[PDB]
RNA sequence: CGGGACCGAGGACCGCGCUCUGCAAGGAUGCUGGCGUAAUGGUCACCAGCGACCCGUCUUGAAACACGGACCAAGGAGUCAA
């Protein structure tokens, strides 16, 4: 994979070399790539310190790098948002473009005919035994 | 809702008459009077209110 | 100059809402319960509640 | 633990579509109320069947009210407790009207002789000895013995607080 | 001894606030430093604990022992 | 006033609607399960210190 | 439907209303008594209940240590110029 100045990449440094690492922070962070190396690759990273943010910059390896799919679901959404805006064009309904939080659940019936409940203890008898 | 709820200024209550639990700032199932209680808030909105 | 509670004073419970006097006057507080008899609880659900 | 009541709590977890109808699973729980009754179901269900509240829900909340809480009756509770050798049964006896007021009961007993706690103590089973012959401890088997009948020796009169001095040296024979 | 006639010095139950506050500190270096050990703890552990069973003074253990046997019967005509 | 009349009615009937719901589950020998709360009133107890 | 305490802000009318000759509806009025003076009120001294380390400076993160202070009157320290 090569990578280009501008893309969004994750850090995941793999195997078992956690015992000599000099900066453990920056694993499983999210930057942007600045610059580009045949084996290394520059990372932008933001750090929170209290109310502002400080901005870092760390040289990766290519094996510790793997390209992010953060706007993927911004372009997805977006896509579907002007298919479905055009097909409510052409039917002349209205559609829902806005995704919404869950809702709590309505009432409903559970039956028992076939589904008796079993009683539990607190501790099973079987392991008792 | 939003628009009502944001319309309404958030309520200034009153202590409860009768007071709170003997230890107040544990969980309601704990013999507190803090997180979730749900139906058991009325008492306490007629306390406070 | 002076807020008055409502649920104490009845002239402003009668400005708020005009439908009060109709509620006090018909009784909508202490509506029965609709008539017929009752059928009892089936035997399984006590089974299932008194089940150890 | 306070004013207990008993209930039947039953759950189960959410359906999904390879699992359309989940199981159901019904215990009784001594709890001061519904909220304090499902959590402890809940509990009980992350200790057990591994299935968390978040992906469960609640089908029934029922109180189990006692059948005849005017008839004397002897109560056996199996329970298991927790102290800082580990957890340890106990089997105690407790000659009450109702399951509610025994459970009560045995916390406060519980609490008295061995400072265990609510958290600490897991109630496995409680049951009614139905024949005389099955009680085992001796202190429900001397209340149990034909022809009860002891007086009442030194019975302290109940005065009230508030009259601070007496004329008469008061009597402890009634 | 002779302490009903002749007591010594009193063991006094008032507590000092460098003594409270050094017992304290002492009490939460103590948790910390059995959280390390249990982290670092090479002892054995059972994944499955010992479980007592059943007490024997209980009146209905045959009963009981009678109801793991059908249930577990039924299981494996179940299964 | 028209509007207050068909609000009280309408949260009489709805009250009617769920207790004849668990009624009715209950008779057939099931169990009706409410729907869960869409309304939480919330009250800050505690200060505003650490 | 009672029993109790505290409060009376504003000062022609306007408004929302209702049980509509009027009103408990955008904030207290009506009747009555004693006194008309140290009676209310205020100041000072003292007693009583409760509360309450001696100020300034230095230090560090802070206390402590240290330094100054017998009392009073007058004087006494970020000014001017480029």
């Amino acid at each position: 994979r090569t990578y280009r100045v501008g893309d969004i990449v994750d850090i995941k440094v793999n195997g078992a070399v956690q015992k000599g690492m000099p900066h453990k922070f920056y694993h499983g962070k999210t930057g942007v790539v600045y610059n580009v190396t045949k084996s290394a690759v520059g990372v932008i990273v933001y750090k929170r310190v209290k109310h502002r943010y400080i901005e870092k910059r760390i040289n990766v390896r290519i094996e510790h790098v793997k390209p992010s799919r953060s706007r993927e679901d911004f372009l997805r959404r977006v896509k579907e948002n002007a298919e479905l805006k055009k097909k409510a064009k052409a039917e002349g309904v209205p559609v829902q473009l806005k995704r919404q939080p869950a809702m709590p659940r309505e009432a409903h019936t559970v039956s028992i005919a076939d589904n008796k409940p079993v009683t539990l203890a607190p501790v099973a008898y079987e392991t008792t035994i | 809702f939003k628009q009502a709820a944001n319309f309404l200024w958030p309520f200034k209550l009153s202590n409860p008459n009768g007071g709170f639990r003997p230890r107040k700032f544990k969980h309601f199932i704990e013999g507190g009077d803090l997180g979730n209680r749900e139906e058991h808030i009325n008492a306490l909105i007629r306390a406070m209110n | 100059v002076q807020k008055k509670n409502p649920l104490r004073n009845k002239q402003i419970m009668l400005r708020l809402n005009p439908y009060a006097s109709t509620f006090a006057k018909e009784k909508l507080g202490e509506v029965k319960a609709e008539e017929g008899k009752p059928p009892k609880v089936p035997a399984s659900f006590k089974e299932l509640l008194h089940e150890a | 633990m306070g004013r207990l009541q008993e209930y039947q709590v039953i759950g189960r977890h959410l359906p999904t579509e390879a699992n359309p109808n989940p199981a159901l699973y019904r215990m009784r729980i001594f709890a001061p109320n519904e909220v304090v009754a499902k959590s402890r179901f809940w509990y009980f269900l992350r200790g057990l069947k591994k299935v968390k509240k978040a992906t469960g829900e609640i089908v029934s909340v029922n109180v189990i009210s006692e059948k005849h809480p005017l008839k004397v009756k002897n109560f056996g509770i199996w329970l298991r407790y927790d102290s800082r050798s580990g957890t340890h049964n106990m089997y105690k006896e407790y000659r009450e009207t109702s399951r509610v007021a025994a459970v009560e009961a045995m916390y406060a007993d519980m609490a008295a002789r061995h400072r265990a706690r609510f958290r600490s103590i897991h109630i496995l089973k409680v049951v009614e000895l139905e024949k005389t012959e099955d009680v085992k401890r001796p202190y429900i088997k001397q209340l149990v013995a034909k022809n009860l009948s002891f007086p009442l020796p030194h019975r302290v009169p109940k005065i009230s607080t508030k009259k601070i001095f007496s004329a008469k040296r008061p009597s402890t024979f009634s | 001894a002779g302490t009903i006639n002749k007591p010594k010095k009193p063991t006094s139950k008032r507590k000092t606030t460098r003594l409270r506050a050094k017992i304290s500190k002492r009490a939460a270096e103590k948790k910390r430093k059995e959280r390390k050990l249990a982290r670092k703890n090479p002892e054995w552990r059972s994944k499955l604990k010992k479980d007592p069973g059943i007490p024997n003074l209980f009146p209905y253990k045959e009963r009981l022992l009678q109801q793991i046997e059908e249930e577990r019967i039924r299981r494996k005509e179940e299964l | 006033f028209k509007r207050a009349e068909k609000y009280v009615k309408e949260y009489r009937e709805q009250e009617r609607e769920k207790i004849r719901l668990a009624r009715i589950a209950k008779q057939q020998g099931s169990f009706h399960i409410p729907a869960e709360a869409k309304l939480v009133f919330v009250i800050r107890i505690k200060g505003i210190n650490k």
